[PDB]
């Protein structure tokens, strides 16, 4: 690894140095560096490690559906041939998106999981594995397809069961994992209905326990439900 | 369909 | 190269995708692809080439300031020891920035410049120089500063000659060239005055000039005025 | 003084 010769801690300063440049390349690398160190991670250095690939792997979601947009064009009828030059670029793009997903996958098998005992570190690398699993999804073909969302699944169902029995429904994290368990039921397992039980289920759970809360949480909290209502209005 | 938000 | 294999036309293709995609790392291998066929570059390339390049080392030039400024700040007093990462990671991005810089120049002088004949090509490659020594200049320490300064003097001195005697005072690329040399002479060279002579010149004979012109032309000429002016409000 | 815009 090109990290080795770093220190841990300053392996994570610069991370936290990208994140001000916007360098989320290089914060993606230098986290990578810091799990490479194999102790376990703190829950500032967790969502170092999430912020930095999720913006990495947002930047080729996103270019990779201006390409395929482009692409499913090309094969209306009444489209003029180009040649296989956009088809070449969405794939290169595919393989690289394809490349961060398993570098991510491979960072929580080997061994960020099996070391995480604590809810809270737990069910953060396992909504991770369904995230990176659905990001695979988005671009897979056939039933290779099959199995990656139902590794997708598999992870988010682990994550969810944990959750609900070691979190209060309030939880940030809890919350973000079932956001997104609903947008993988909705988006990749053509589920909507599914989708929609789950986001209404998550909010009104959430709204019940807010009175415990501190203005801080409360703020922290709220703001993760407005993303479930905004779902919910999008999708009813 | 895919206009649906992940958590940030 | 890389891009050896690709066909040309391919790589402009993939270039205006990847401009399409904001790629724009990808957008530069594509398009030094295309450069180093040995083929010169019509109108449009040359602006494929010029926004490819524009966006990697504008995101350059952001990450660095905001490293500069941090670094800036441990070295005020009262400031707590923070040890060496500040500098290294300021380091990295600076060595990052001068290699593209270098890439271009490189482009440039092999062999851009000394096949273009026509003004609107050699004006358009002089004032990338110039830009390119520019960018060298903002992060350089010393008087190994002042050669990269006279180094992009010459440069877009040698575009403003041609420039003014070849393209009306309206041409797009001319205008652009005299908005960069004010900055430079603003930014770089310590001249505030000579920068405000040049933007204040520059914005009163396009204005003379803009009867000549179409509707659409008068559109593509009187958005670089604006700048010229809204860098004389800045500066005034 | 770094203000200064440039051609996009
Ligand atoms: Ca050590
Ligand atoms: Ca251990
Ligand atoms: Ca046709
Ligand atoms: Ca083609
Ligand atoms: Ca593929
Ligand atoms: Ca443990
Ligand atoms: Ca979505
Ligand atoms: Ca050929
Ligand atoms: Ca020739
Ligand atoms: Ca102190
Ligand atoms: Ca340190
Ligand atoms: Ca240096
Ligand atoms: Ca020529
Ligand atoms: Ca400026
Ligand atoms: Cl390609
Ligand atoms: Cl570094």
């Amino acid at each position: 690894g090109a990290m080795g010769s770093m220190e841990r801690a300053s392996l994570i300063q610069k991370a936290k140095l990208a994140e001000q440049a916007e360098r989320y390349e290089d914060m993606a690398a230098f986290m990578k560096g810091a799990v490479e160190k194999g102790e376990e991670l703190s829950c500032e250095e967790r969502n170092l490690l999430s912020v930095a690939y999720k913006n990495v792997v947002g930047g080729q979601r996103a270019a990779w559906r201006v390409l395929s947009s482009i692409e499913q064009k090309s094969n209306e009828e009444g489209s003029e041939e180009k040649g296989p030059e956009v088809r070449e670029y969405r794939e290169k793009v595919e393989t690289e998106l394809q490349g961060v997903c398993d570098t991510v996958l491979g960072l929580l098998d080997s061994h960020l999981i099996k070391e995480a005992g604590d809810a809270e570190s737990r069910v953060f690398y396992l909504k991770m594995k369904g995230d990176y699993y659905r990001y695979l999804a988005e671009v897979a073909t056939g039933d290779d397809k099959k199995r990656i969302i139902d590794s997708a699944r598999s992870a988010y169902q682990e994550a969810m069961d944990i959750s609900k029995k070691e979190m209060p429904p309030t939880n940030p994290i809890r919350l973000g994992l079932a956001l997104n368990f609903s947008v993988f039921h909705y988006e990749i397992a053509n589920s909507p209905e599914e989708a929609i039980s789950l986001a209404k289920t998550t909010f009104d759970e959430a709204m019940a326990d807010l009175h415990t809360l501190s203005e801080d949480s409360y703020k922290d909290s709220t703001l993760i439900m407005q993303l479930l209502r905004d779902n919910l209005t999008l999708w009813t | 369909d895919r206009s649906g938000y992940s958590s940030p």
